[PDB]
């Protein structure tokens, strides 16, 4: 009735990134959504602080190169891992769901790595 | 002398007669101290001798008392009619097959509990050498998880086990974690295989409602998380394992 | 009937039963062992014990001290050679339990801590916090899983045992879920069915504790020994009877009347001790019997508080404080809040004397063997001769693991040298069990079992309290006999096969009625006061070592009558005084 | 033949609507949607800022749209819920004893909020002041 020899789950890997993706997002995401989502387009910032010129200067620099990558990549892995389980939680049947969601993740991860090395 | 009355809804099922469970209503006298278990007894003696249920201790220590009360997992043993003044509906324990009335098939539980090998492994000490040495500190490592009474309440509460019957379950993982973390136990590798399985710890999505319904405050959800961290550690070591 | 083969069969999944299974599986690795129980093993009543298990551990302690404590406490109705064996095997057994993973409480240095219970001078009781019974059973149960020798019949009700030519050859049992009957054939059987507390109206016992095991022994001409000795626990909740541990008193809790006057100083348990400093054998740590009696004395005076659930005394603990409660008494707090609506921080808890433990039980020799060859009794259902006229607190758990081991080992010896019985006769014996079942089902006459249950309990409550009179003992004897005849006019209206508890409870009430009659006749026949059994009539106020220093043996004949015989008491090293 | 016929109750897709506890859990997992959405928007920005000043100007005009402001407002509310819940659960992962008692998760929840509080200002300072 219960299998004596079960297959080791591959889950720890996806869960591993999920943990870091969840932590980064809990710590840094609020302030980021504030800047990019609200402050920038409403123009509520002192002088030339979030002008094309200044944002690029940070973007091109090595610190901001690493930062932008992590701020994008990590939260995706968290978010997508969750949606994969929401499907199963809603009794919705998605074929190759595993590969579909993490497939998406890997694609964008590559797109971003490509982006942060400049095009 | 006059005692106040209450109309209780009980969901009845007879394999001999009934196709599906159907409801039956009973007028039962109550006071400030009347437990659901008391009320069930009253019905059996007077209103219906054909009612069946499980119970023994009368004091929330045995655990055979599990059932649903207005869609909530509770022990009849410790449920009080004073609280459900507006109305009360009693179903058999959820996520489990109904054998009869309020009596359920709890094979999977026992079997899951069996699978994890919940006993001391590979400690060669013998009686005539005195006890092991274990510090109050070393004990506080596993103590809380050792207090589980196999009520089943957490399995009824867990949505994941509802969706998947094969999943070994909270109570079972908790007990496995109990021995894993015991300073006297050298059988950590023996029960990891089960925990590492998809039906192991990796079916919990940390809903946490099992910890919410535990009458004995085990907090099994924490045992699972620690179990996931331990499983991850094992997975890592096992990746570098080609020796 | 489906038949089964097994080397030995153990009836009862309690602490003693489990210990016996484990012992037998180790004594013989190749054995096939049937472990039968009407509930899942972890639901056995042993799960409810809170105090601890008595075993000698301290440097300044001695086996003689524990021996003397028990014999004196049993008021010299102890088989002294049995008590001797008992004391010497406690350390070994408790340690073994630790080895299997029992979470005994510890000293800062990592060694095993002991606390005081049951009036002993030197505190030798090992304790798994407040969950000692829960821990011992779950430790024993989880350990038993590693042994493939043990085959378990979960939720299986045993109707009768199979005897021929003075030897046991098996048993008959019913699969509870299926409602089907099965034979199990074994050349040795161990009885571990617990006590008979549920025969009283107000008790500390779990529903399952109905006196079955004894009830079967009786019907086969085995005597029940010392059945008149019934132990009341001084502090149980009113109505429900739920146990309040002696640990509460052990931490310095108080018992008071409606006037809040500590009443225990009145009965020679003075002088009154300071709140923070509670002394053994004084006031609230006074003897089981004395404290119980004292309530009854205060009841007579109109000093007891009257509740809709009965007359009560108050155990005040609110003068203790939060931090003290939580380390050793947290369970008690949660009980109080739920069952009586009382916070042991804010308000006083209603409590009273309540029927607790069965000192009597199936007669056994030093080996736990009955008069019937190959039949064993162990645990509360038995009478090995350990407890005598009164049981020392925390010795019951100790007995389970000590005598469980011995029972298990001896039955394995007896099974191997048994030889073969008469096949045709045994089968016919089992046929007659089934016929007797059909007979009960066909029975008609519109008697509600429940009303007969309620009345027996009331009779035992009023007939066999702490204090006993010939007028009231006879009234009960008379009542029970009337009920006996009434039991024959009951109709089980539920005819369903699947988990039919209507049928079960009615059968359980059978064994109850039988056993109560053994208690009642024995109590009446003993014209003295000794330990738990106390009489008020003239010449019975004091213990009589001249005429009553003997065990009571109760036999039920084929005609339904309770006969009595008396066996002598073994005294090895300590004369009576 | 056996006389028992075990009855299994089904489990609907709408199992989570029945109990308030489940509903909250659903919602907590529901934060993953906006979490992805924002991470998407940043890709747009990274590429639009790369294509030159003209493209970035149009990326800002996209954010100027009321819907985007509203949808981003919800996104921040979502991020904030994630934070509150994540901080509540993570502490249940480590099992640490201080002296002879298993330590509470309360001190850990504090530590995390502090780190967020300092991180937020430190970031807001660099971002806006210079
Ligand atoms: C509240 C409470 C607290 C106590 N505290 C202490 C303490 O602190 N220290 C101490 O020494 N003692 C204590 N005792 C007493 C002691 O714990 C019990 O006497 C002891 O548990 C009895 O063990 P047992 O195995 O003989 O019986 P149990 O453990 O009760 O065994 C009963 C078993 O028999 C089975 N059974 C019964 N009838 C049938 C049947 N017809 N067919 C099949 N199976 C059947 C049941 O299924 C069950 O498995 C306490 C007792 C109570 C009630
Ligand atoms: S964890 Fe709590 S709910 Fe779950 S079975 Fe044990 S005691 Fe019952
Ligand atoms: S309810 Fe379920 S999902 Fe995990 S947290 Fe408890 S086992
Ligand atoms: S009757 Fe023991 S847990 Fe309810």
């Amino acid at each position: 009735m219960i299998n004596p020899n079960p297959k080791r789950s591959d889950e720890p890997v996806f869960w591993g990134l999920f943990g870091a993706g969840g932590m980064w997002s809990a710590i840094i995401a609020p302030v980021m959504i504030l800047l990019v989502g609200i402050l920038l387009p409403l123009g509520l910032f002192p002088g030339d602080a979030l002008s094309y010129e200044r944002v690029l200067a940070f973007a091109q620099s090595f610190i901001g190169r690493v930062f932008l990558f992590l701020m994008i990549v990590l939260p995706l892995w968290c978010g997508l891992h969750r949606m994969h389980h929401a499907m199963h939680d809603l009794k919705i049947h998605v074929p190759a769901g595993k590969w579909v969601f993490y497939g998406l993740a890997a694609i964008l991860t590559v797109v971003t790595l490509i982006g942060v090395v400049t095009i | 002398a006059e005692m106040k009355n209450l109309k209780i809804e009980v969901v009845r099922y007879n394999p001999e007669v009934d196709t599906a469970p159907h409801s039956a209503f009973y007028e039962v006298p109550y006071d400030a101290t009347t437990s659901l278990l008391d009320a069930l007894g009253y019905i059996k003696d007077n209103l219906a001798p054909d009612l069946s249920y499980r119970w023994s201790c009368r004091m929330a220590i045995c655990g055979s008392c599990g059932m649903m009360v207005n869609n909530v997992p509770k022990l009849a043993c410790k449920t009080f009619l004073r609280d459900y003044t507006d109305g009360m509906k009693v179903e058999a324990l959820a996520n489990f097959p109904i054998e009869r009335d309020l009596v359920v098939d709890m094979t999977h539980f026992i079997e899951s509990l069996e699978a994890i090998k919940p006993y001391i492994i590979g400690n060669s000490r013998t009686a005539d050498q005195g006890t092991n040495i274990q510090t109050p500190a070393q004990m506080a490592k596993y103590h809380q998880f050792s207090g589980c009474i196999n009520c089943g309440l957490c399995y009824a509460a867990c949505p994941q086990f509802g969706l998947n019957p094969e999943f070994i379950g909270p109570a079972a993982i908790t007990l496995a974690h109990r021995y894993n973390e015991d300073s006297r136990d050298h059988g950590k590798k023996e029960r990891m295989a089960q925990l590492n399985s998809q039906n192991g710890v990796w079916s919990c999505t940390f809903v946490g409602y099992c910890s919410e319904v535990c009458p004995k405050h085990v907090d099994p959800a924490a045992a699972i998380q620690q179990g996931k961290v331990e499983s991850s550690k094992d997975f890592l070591i096992a990746t570098l394992k080609p020796r | 009937m489906q038949t089964f083969q097994a080397d030995l069969a153990i009836v009862g999944a309690g602490g003693a039963g489990l210990r016996a299974a484990i012992a037998a599986a180790q004594a013989n690795p190749n054995a096939k062992i049937a472990l039968i129980s009407k509930v899942y093993p972890m639901r056995s009543h042993t799960v409810a014990a809170e105090g601890g298990s008595a075993a000698v551990a301290q440097d300044h302690d001695s086996f003689e001290y524990h021996f003397h404590d028990t014999v004196a406490g049993g008021d010299w109705l102890c088989e002294q050679d049995v008590v001797d064996y008992f004391v010497h095997h406690c350390p070994t057994e408790m340690t073994q339990l630790e080895l299997w993973g029992c979470p005994w409480s510890r000293r800062p240095d990592g060694s095993v801590n002991v606390r005081r219970f049951g009036g002993m001078k030197i505190e030798r009781t090992w304790f798994a916090a407040d969950k000692t019974g829960f821990h011992m059973l779950h430790t024993l149960f989880q350990t038993s899983l590693q042994f493939p020798q043990i085959q378990r019949f979960d939720e299986h009700f045993v109707l009768d045992i199979l005897v021929d030519d003075g030897h046991v050859r098996g048993l008959v049992a019913m699969n509870m879920m299926e409602g089907t009957l099965v034979q199990i054939r074994a050349n040795a059987v161990v009885m571990a069915t617990g006590g008979a507390g549920r025969v009283y109206r107000y008790n500390t016992n779990g529903g399952i504790v109905t006196g079955d095991g004894m009830g079967m022994a009786l019907s086969h001409g085995v005597p029940l020994r010392d059945m008149e000795f019934v132990q009341y626990h001084p502090t149980g909740l009113p109505g429900s009877g739920i146990l309040m541990t002696e640990g509460c008193r052990g931490e310095g809790g108080i018992l008071v009347n409606k006037n809040g006057y500590r009443y225990l100083q009145d009965y020679g348990m003075g002088p009154e001790t300071p709140l923070g400093e509670p002394k053994n054998k004084y006031m609230e740590l006074g003897p089981r019997d004395k404290v119980s009696q004292a309530f009854w004395h205060e009841w007579r005076k109109g000093n007891t508080i009257s509740t809709p659930r009965g007359d009560v005394v108050y155990l005040d603990l609110r003068h203790l404080g939060e931090k003290k409660l939580h380390e050793r008494l947290p369970f008690i707090c949660e009980l109080a809040k739920a069952y009586v609506g009382v916070d042991p921080v804010k308000e006083p808890i209603p409590v009273r004397p309540t029927a607790h433990y069965t000192m009597g039980g199936i007669e056994t020799d030093q080996n736990c063997e009955t008069r019937i060859k190959g039949l064993f009794a162990v645990g509360e259902c038995s009478s090995v001769g350990l407890h005598g006229a009164n049981r020392l607190g925390s010795n019951s758990l100790a007995e389970l693991v000590v005598f469980g081991r011995l029972a298990g080992e001896q039955a394995t010896e007896r099974a191997a040298t048994a030889g073969n019985g008469n096949e045709a006769a045994i089968e016919a014996q089992a046929a007659g069990v089934e016929q007797r079942l059909k007979d009960l089902v066909n029975q008609d006459g519109g008697e509600n079992w429940a009303k007969i249950r309620d009345e027996m309990g009331l009779a035992m409550e009023e007939g066999c309290g702490i204090y006993r009179t010939p007028e009231l003992m006879q009234k009960t004897i008379d009542k029970l006999a009337e009920l006996q005849e009434r039991f024959k006019r009951v109709r089980i209206t539920d005819t369903s096969s699947v988990f039919n508890t209507d049928l079960l409870y009615t059968i359980e009430l059978g064994h109850g009625l039988n056993v109560a009659e053994c208690m009642a006749h024995s109590a009446m026949a003993r014209k003295e006061s000794r330990g738990a059994h106390q009489r008020l009539d003239e010449g019975c106020t004091e213990r009589d070592d001249v005429n009553f220093l003997k065990h009571t043996l109760a036999f039920r004949d084929a005609d339904g009558t309770t006969r009595l015989e008396y066996s002598d008491v073994k005294i090895t090293t300590l004369p009576p005084a | 033949t056996t006389k028992r016929k075990p009855y299994v109750r089904p489990m609907t897709s709408t199992w989570w609507k029945k109990l308030p506890f489940y509903r909250f859990y659903m919602l907590r997992e529901g934060t993953a949607v906006p979490a992805v959405w924002f991470s998407i928007e940043l890709i747009f920005g990274l590429f639009a800022l790369k294509n030159g000043p003209e493209a970035w100007a149009g990326f800002v005009d996209f954010l100027q749209n009321p819907v985007i402001v509203i949808i981003n407002l919800i996104t921040l509310a979502a991020a904030l819920l994630h934070t509150k819940t994540w901080f509540e659960l993570a502490p249940k992962a480590a099992n640490i004893i201080v002296k002879d008692e298993k330590m509470g998760p309360e001190p850990i929840i504090k530590s995390l909020w502090a780190v967020t509080v300092v991180a937020t200002i430190v970031i807001l300072f660099v971002a806006l002041y210079w």
